């Protein structure tokens, strides 16, 4: 009685629910919803053209290019990407291939 | 009309109990048994395959 | 009063008492499981479709083993379509060695499943991963946001270049830790044809062999030497040459 | 000790009958889950011996 306490500010520990798995997979729904997302903006007409284009710019045909074919791609499709940020891109995803170049 | 006369005798609870556990363990005798031939009708194709694959070794030999 | 976490059960099943025992579970607003592990239950098409379905339902479940269920092509697209990321179950460890569904239920399950981001480690010993699964082992290890430990295909049929496709996933990855190739006919053995005697154009003949060796052991020695979390490797029941070895 | 004072004592013949066939059901159901355990580890290893056999070889072939 004598309505005495209390007030305590919640803190959120960061201890609630985790996702409980280490190092392939629980990342990889990101990029999943994001191809799911893809699907609807763009219409099967353009993606064989751009598999071309990736194709004509990829001069060894092993699925990687360089940053120089990247930006002859680019201007061939109309990508309009300041250097640094087209750099920044490509090797933000080539260190995802270390042993690729 | 036979509605209100549901009259349930005492039947022996322990004669039923075993009854009940008999059939039991007598239909997972007979499921034991069918995977046990099941298995074993496995393991003679499994056995079968891997002489004769030796044999298909032995079946270049031959060629 | 408790509840059933971890349904663990190594009985025969079949695919009619899966699909029962499944439906049960979803009839059930059954959430406290975290677990099922069906050891040769013969959990089947029927059994994984209602899986599938509850799972869906739930999105409880952690720890699925379906170890010699005969999953097969239809039940691995069943699980593509309940495990998609519009589902997000949270299933962590997936187990189905001696499930024979084969690569191509590789490529059912990857329909939906191609980018998922669930599993704490999937196993498919035995389950007959061939070079193209390997192709979607590629796939799912050359993509850097990653949440999972070990993915093993020992027993499978990924040959030389099986572990060449997944070298190349491995050249890109960077957060995977284990791996178990062994009993997957990994053969970089150029033969027996070593005696000068015995064979005069050995060489001029298996130039090819000893060219696809050099390669596969060079992308081995990049994916080992720049595999900061990739630090567990099972090459065991393999005709790996002694150079190769070394 | 050594004389037959065994009296007869009549104790539930039909009880025991049944402990008797449930003991016997039980012991029949280990007998067969332990040979379906060995046909299984033969059939799994069999499968691997054929895979085995399948995959390396080749020395034949080579010869």
């Amino acid at each position: 009685m004598d309505n005495t306490g209390k007030l305590e500010k919640q803190l959120v520990t960061l201890n609630d629910g985790l996702p409980k798995k280490p190092a392939k997979e629980i990342i990889e729904e990101l990029k999943h919803h994001l191809y799911q997302d893809f699907q609807k903006f763009f219409s099967e007409e353009k993606k064989q053209q751009y598999q071309n284009n990736f194709a004509l710019f990829d001069r060894d045909n092993d699925k990687y290019i360089n940053l120089s074919e990247l930006k002859e791609l680019l201007t061939s499709v109309n990508i309009t990407f300041p250097d640094d940020e087209l750099e920044e891109l490509y090797n933000e995803f080539c260190l995802t291939s270390p042993e690729a170049d | 009309m036979s509605k209100k006369s549901g009259k349930g005798k005492g039947k022996n609870d322990g004669d039923e109990l075993g009854a009940e556990k008999e059939q039991v363990l007598r239909t997972k005798v007979e499921s034991l048994i069918q995977r046990l031939g099941h298995e074993q009708e496995r393991a003679d194709r499994a056995k079968a395959a891997e002489n004769e694959l030796r044999a298909r070794l032995f079946d270049l030999d031959k060629d | 009063d408790e509840n059933i976490e971890k349904i663990h059960l190594w009985e025969e099943l079949g695919p009619v008492g899966v699909r029962s025992i499944m439906d049960s579970l979803t009839e059930i607003p059954y959430l406290h499981t975290k677990s099922i592990r069906l050891w040769k239950v013969k959990a089947q098409d029927e059994g994984t479709r209602t899986i599938c379905n509850y799972m869906e339902k739930s999105k409880t479940i952690e720890y699925l083993d379906l170890m010699d269920n005969q999953v097969g092509s239809l039940g691995c697209e069943f699980l593509g379509r309940v495990l998609h990321p519009q589902i997000e179950i949270p299933l962590l460890k997936l187990k189905l060695d001696h499930n024979e569904f084969g690569t191509e239920g590789l490529m059912q399950l990857a329909a939906g499943l191609c980018m998922n981001s669930v599993l704490e480690k999937l196993s498919l010993n035995y389950c007959a991963i061939t070079a193209e699964g390997s192709k979607y082992i590629q796939q799912i290890l050359s993509f850097v946001n990653t949440n999972l430990k070990k993915l093993k295909m020992k027993g499978n049929l990924l040959k030389n270049e099986g572990v060449h496709q997944l070298f190349r996933a491995f050249k890109v990855n960077k957060t995977l830790e284990k791996v178990d190739l062994s009993d997957n006919q990994f053969d970089t053995t150029l033969g027996d044809d070593q005696d000068p005697e015995a064979n005069p154009n050995f060489f001029e003949t298996n130039k090819d062999a000893i060219e696809h060796n050099k390669q596969i052991i060079e992308n081995i020695c990049e994916v080992l030497k720049a595999a900061d979390t990739l630090l567990y490797y099972d090459f065991r029941f393999n005709n790996i040459s002694k150079t190769d070895a070394k």
